[PDB]
């Protein structure tokens, strides 16, 4: 889910997008 | 004077007496001496017969369960050194279960060069207690005398005082003495070690123990660094060469030896750097003609070849039988379960150690504080491991903290995993800085070095906290802090404050008054502090809470120890006031310093006012009858901790499934000032008057007074002598009709007060009359006044009476009324 | 700006990233 | 009345509420509805938008951070039922981080068949407290509601009282009302689910939270089983089917539903014990023609390809996915993060799986107690293993106690090692219990089992100490226990002796003060107990303390707690012993029991005696003037332990290092009894009389007293009437020379005594002259004497003065002398 | 040594002759 | 008679056992 690759990996701008229309 | 007889390299004796006669022909033992399992023997067995030759010991002396010996005094009269080359478990004298022995009775004992003394299991042992080991180890710290008669019971200990020099052992002076007839010999200060003579003169500087002679090195019984010839020496020289640490030898002496250990079953001795030695170090070798170790053209290290390649290290004497190795050709086991640190010694017997072919193991040390006693350990290959291919484990070290000294020290390890558990004051740090040094960063797998019990007891958070804003009031400290949070700001679950006070700077880390604070919201976190006693410096730092990570780094966040010192305010009330007056005008005034200064008291305030006496005593008429004038916490822990713990981390995890399900990743008065001075000496007093005193105790003068309430006490002047004593003539009138009324001038300055006139009338021959005058009497007839007098001579007397008594008559006067 | 996102950060971060298309929900 | 509309399954809205009017057609939803993620929303935009058709709910409804929506009454005015089918994380009404939301509204829900309530994170939150949601939910213990405006602050909360009954939460009756103006409607205790009317009738039997008219099953709101055509029915009658649980549909429904989802993209519905279910259970396959599944002729379970092979169980709704399950393909974490159990849910969901192809794995389920809930778990295939080669995983389970019930329960494991890390509830006995069971005894390694995490906190010596002498006494216990004795006798470092007072018999295992015991020497070891309580019971019992071995078993031995109770002694002294006089005979006197009664108090004693008038005041002359007659810690924090165990363990070791160097393997007054009083009335009281009370309690009356030292208080009656009244008449005596001498009868029975006698006499016109008579002074003169009176007649009065104070005059009295 | 085959393991008559002359 | 021999138990084991013979050691 979003938390294992936000809250525990480090997110970047590109990904986000994949949870927005 | 010096050794004579045998050598009498160091024996055994086992089960009777039969071979113990072969230790009478030497005066020098060249190894150690046991005697042990002695179980068909009587105490008469032991007093005829005597060892008095025997003067040293070079490795030990060890006593086990022998049946009869009462006493050593008679077995032993003449040793006096104990070299301790070889130890016996690290111990140089070992008396263990020796059953019906009373006393040591070894009173020529004067110097154990090395070792410790170990004396247990002795229900009939006394006279220990009244010996000063301090005078014969170097190190007292690491005897151990227990269960024996002297703490079991209470045993008589009869030194004779009337001789036994006495020396303090902790806070007291105690006589010391061998037995109930032998002092314990203590020679002067001057005297370090080369001993005294009986009158009490440093020996020769080579000297040892005892001599016979001051200044003379022919006439000692115990070199103290070499023998040879009967004469001590610095060294020995040309062409003898040191032997045994003690003496010296010729070639010869050393070449029959190498030749007697080659031509049969060993110590094959050589010569290397001017001694006779059984082995020469690394890069040496023996030649065939001459025996000395020239140089070696290559890098051959000495191999110690361990049987069962798996050598547990527990004592000196084991650590001790790896001395001059460089390279091991099996494994080690570090074993410690000892108390006392051994690093001086486990690092001059170890330490030159290169290699370990083996695995290093240290298991259970609870005495080791570092591993810093190899010096020159490098690479570990490894090539047999611990079960569970592991090539270095530690486990239940409970002391220790550092690994090696990672600025300066190098490691390898070739093959096997890891292990650490269970230390508790060994942090996680030290653990992956020696994963990066070895070269084994990627080998491990996981539980293989523990999380909650390495460093759990040693605080390393190794982050800094920095106070930002610290106010101090009356009683109350004002914190701040930056604000911290972690990568996942969830884990934040607060803060501990640690507060208590500090009398000096030099305050320990990790008492201890904990106080909770929650996490802010998101303004920095800060504390206010309540119920402070002033004047008083407080040590302050704060760690973090935070919640535990199993996989990763736990997290870490603290802040050093900072002092603040609260100010002063007013002090206390001083205590026990009393005022003693001595005098009729002096006054003593004593009293305490407050309990509670609140800072330094610098003076003192005492004020004066003078009670003025009652009126109501001026208006009563005392000559009634009826006129006796007065004569002037610990949280709840678990059931409480962890629930607190568990709810967070319910609510992250409700939190994250949430957020997991959700989103979808499309593709005024008298007064002074007192300085320092706790009394204080009162003049200038009104006779027999009572004061009421307002003492204070005030630590600022200048800038305004800030102190509190004054003690309230009252005193009383003594009475003088002559205040009473009515003064002036008598004057008396006598009527047409014979009326008497008497005139005396008033004690105008009296005692406080005068509360009645006593007039006394007798006639010549007749009986004396008394009459009462009071005050008012007094004031309203102007002195005595009398009815109705029969005629005839009498005699007058007056008194006064005040507050403080009876006052003195006055001189007779006669007056004489007419008959008619 | 690249930091962990967790809690209402994390939404915080979402609604700045986008929200003028909205949220993405299977049909 | 019943639904009528559309069925509108579950939907979801986001980020706009332009495709929330797709709710308008329908009163029921067949799934769950989810409002969230709304942000660009104003409160202007929910007033005008209403949804009066919505019944109930058969999921759930969450709602997340919906901004502008501040109160539900709005939006869902006639939501009643939550049935709970499928929840959101064991929740089935769910509210988290709802911004601008003051309270919820929902004043017609009455019952959530399944699930809790979740509200978190509100801060703007109110009346919330006055919901009682026990009479909504059957568990209100599994509930969650903190973080909102209610603890934060103290937002008002008015609940109409003049109307909203109140019912006691916890000690103390509060008023329920939804909002403000909408109090929680409560039905009477007689209507358990079935509903009330407005006036308080319970509706029909299978009626649920609200209806029309009381007992009609076609004019309820919610049928509590099924729905079927306007009409609540227990079962579905042919041919129609069981559907979803809430209603009952025909064949046609069930199989257009199956087609529908076989010719598209599912829930392939069958037909199965009269229900159309998305699947039929193992050993059944549907038919071609019909839809029925019938029994298969052979053992086809129902496996669950687990996507990932590995899933993770932590909430009811992800347990829920693996109903009906039989083989696992698969692997299973057990993860609740919980502190609530979940173990009959997780029974009813779980525990019908035979076989698990992968690992089994439970890490920190804090609110576990047993995997029991697996009834019929018997292979653990274990092909894909936890990493480390693991196919059980147990690791930091707060509150595991047991595993299975190995008396009746069998397991097999195929491949893969164990795993048991810091289980302190669960002792080594379970743990080699299952490796005997499930047979893998001979495959784990060391350090796969942890020694000192599991069953740390738990008492399972699993060995037996007997109790041999106790001795009472009274205040020592004497115990006496038999020795114990582990192989290694020096093991045992000692025992620990837990006692505390008992009031009642059950009492926990594992307050309780410690005492340790030194360990016997190789006479019972036994101890001696010192300062207890009189007549108390007390809990005892002892475990060992034996030393740690890695190797073996730690070890085992602990005493069953008994319970022995000190005997009785004295009492203590009656406090607050006041007596009152209320009567010239009666005074009452009160007291309390002691406060120590050491037993049980039967009785009191009290003891009377009459304190004698001091003979001081009969000897004074009271007519002087001034005649004032008065008007009657825990151990040294760990180290102190450690130290103890390290001493003892060198000693052991030195003990092993001797043994192993030396041997060679060669090759009267009146009184009363109260009965159960605490004050009593005494008569029989002379007037004015000093009574001394003696004051006792005791315990004990027949077998000899045993009780203490009494209290004392004295007490006066009141004043009578007339006794200082003088009786008798009074007589004059008249002399030659004119002596006035008075008789009277004195009042011979007085109020204690008469202190003096008042004699006033006047002349007729002249002034009253007053005269003061001693007792003395009338012991002498008989009376009154006067001396040389002026002619005429004068009055004779007379007073008598006692203890009391001023007595009546006596009658005039009127006598004459002669003028001569 | 003689500790290990005694105190740990479970010491039979024969081998204590081994310790004996 | 077959049990664990440990500390001073262990010495009077052997003494019962043999020390008419007496204990060995090597020479």
């Amino acid at each position: 889910g979003i938390v294992e690759q936000c809250c525990t990996s480090i997110c970047s701008r590109y990904q986000l997008e994949n949870y927005c229309n | 004077h010096l050794y004579p007889g045998e050598v009498c390299p160091g024996m055994d004796i086992r089960n009777n007496l039969t071979r113990l006669h072969e230790l009478e022909n030497c005066s020098v033992i060249e190894g150690h001496l046991q005697i042990l399992l002695m179980f068909k023997t009587r105490p008469e067995d032991f007093r005829d017969l005597s060892f008095p030759k025997l003067i040293m010991i070079t490795d030990y002396l060890l006593l086990f369960r022998v049946y009869g010996l009462e006493s050593l005094k008679d077995l032993f009269p003449n040793l006096t050194v104990i070299r301790g080359s070889r130890l016996f478990f690290n111990y140089a004298l070992v008396i263990f279960e020796m059953v019906h022995l009373k006393e040591l009775g070894l009173y020529n004992l004067m110097n154990i060069t090395r070792g410790s003394v170990r004396i247990e299991k002795n229900n009939e042992l006394c006279y220990l207690a009244t010996i000063d080991w301090s005078r014969i180890l170097d190190s007292v710290e690491d005897n151990y005398i227990v269960l024996n008669k002297d703490d079991n019971e209470e045993c008589g200990d009869v030194c004779p005082g009337t001789n036994c020099p006495a020396t303090v052992i902790n806070g007291q002076f105690v006589e010391r003495c061998w037995t109930h007839s032998h002092c314990q010999k203590v020679c002067p200060t001057i005297c370090k070690s080369h001993g005294c003579t009986a009158e009490g003169l440093c020996c020769h500087k080579e000297c040892l123990g005892n001599c016979s002679e001051p200044d003379d090195p022919t006439k000692c019984v115990a070199c103290r660094n070499f023998y040879l010839d009967g004469q001590c020496v610095e060294t020995c020289p040309p062409p003898y060469y040191h032997f045994q640490d003690w003496r010296c030898v010729n070639f010869s002496f050393c070449q029959d030896l190498h030749f007697k250990c080659r031509n049969s079953r060993c110590h094959q001795y050589v010569i290397h750097n001017n001694k006779c030695i059984p082995e020469c170090p690394s890069g040496y070798t023996m030649n065939s003609s001459n025996l000395m170790c020239t140089p070696c053209l290559g890098p051959c290290p000495k191999v110690c070849q361990i049987l069962e390649g798996e050598k547990t290290i527990d004592s000196v004497t084991s650590a001790q039988e790896l001395r001059g190795c460089t390279v091991i050709n099996g494994s080690l086991i570090i074993n410690i379960r000892g108390g006392n640190n051994l690093a001086a010694e486990l690092e001059a017997n170890l330490g030159l150690i290169e290699e370990i072919s083996g695995f290093l193991k240290i298991r259970r040390s609870y005495a080791l504080v570092s591993l810093s006693f190899f010096r020159k350990l490098h690479l570990i290959r490894g090539e047999t491991l611990e079960i569970g291919n592991y090539s270095f484990y530690a486990l239940d070290n409970q002391n220790l903290r550092q690994l090696w000294d990672w600025s300066k020290h190098n490691l390898t390890i070739t093959q096997g995993k890891l292990f650490f558990h269970y230390n508790p004051k060994l942090c996680l740090s030290e653990i992956h800085k020696m994963e990066e040094v070895s070269g084994t960063k990627g080998r491990q797998e996981r539980n293989d070095i523990a999380l909650k019990t390495n460093g759990d007891q040693a605080s390393c958070e190794n982050e800094l906290l920095k106070f930002s804003f610290i106010r101090t009031s009356f009683d109350k400290i004002l914190l701040r802090w930056e604000p911290y949070w972690p990568p996942d700001f969830r884990d934040l679950l607060g803060f501990m404050l640690f507060y208590k006070e500090a009398p000096y700077q030099n305050v320990t880390e990790f008492s201890w008054t904990v106080v909770d604070i929650d996490p802010p919201q998101r303004s920095h976190p800060g504390w206010l502090m309540r119920g402070l006693k002033p004047w008083t410096q407080y040590a302050i730092f704060v760690k973090t809470l935070v919640t535990f990570s199993d996989e990763r780094r736990t997290y870490g966040a603290k802040s050093d120890i900072i002092y603040v010192q609260t100010d002063a305010t007013n002090p206390s009330v001083p205590l026990d006031p009393i005022s003693v007056s001595n005098s009729s005008s002096q006054i003593i005034l004593k009293w305490k310093p407050p309990s509670d200064p609140n800072g330094n008291i610098t003076h003192y305030l005492v004020y004066w006012e003078r009670q003025a006496e009652d009126s109501e005593l001026f208006e009563l008429d005392y000559c009634l009858k009826g006129l006796k004038l007065p004569s002037r916490s610990c949280p709840k822990t678990d059931s409480q901790i962890l629930k607190e713990l568990e709810e967070s981390s319910f609510r992250k995890t409700f939190e994250d499934y949430l957020h997991n399900v959700v989103f979808v990743p499309r593709p005024h008065r008298p007064f002074e000032k007192v300085v320092n001075k706790e009394s204080l000496v009162i003049s200038g007093l009104r006779h027999f008057t009572g004061y009421r005193i307002e003492l204070q105790a005030c630590n600022q003068d200048s800038p305004d007074e800030r102190c509190s309430v004054a003690a309230y006490v009252s005193a009383r002047t003594m009475p003088e002598a002559k205040a009473d004593d009515i003064v002036g003539p008598v004057t008396h009138e006598i009527f047409e009709n014979n009326v008497v009324h008497l005139m005396w001038q008033e004690p105008k300055e009296p005692n406080g007060l005068i509360v009645l006139y006593e007039v006394s009338y007798r006639r010549y021959g007749d009986e004396e009359l008394h009459l009462c005058v009071s005050r008012k009497h007094f004031a309203l007839e102007r002195g005595c006044r009398l009815r109705g007098l029969s005629p005839g001579n009498y005699s007058v007397r007056v008194r006064a009476t005040s507050l403080a008594g009876n006052g003195s008559w006055t001189e007779p006067t006669y007056f004489y009324v007419t008959d008619y | 700006v690249n930091q962990h996102l967790c809690g209402s950060h994390l939404v915080e971060a979402l609604y700045l990233v986008c929200g003028e298309r909205g949220f993405f929900y299977t049909p």
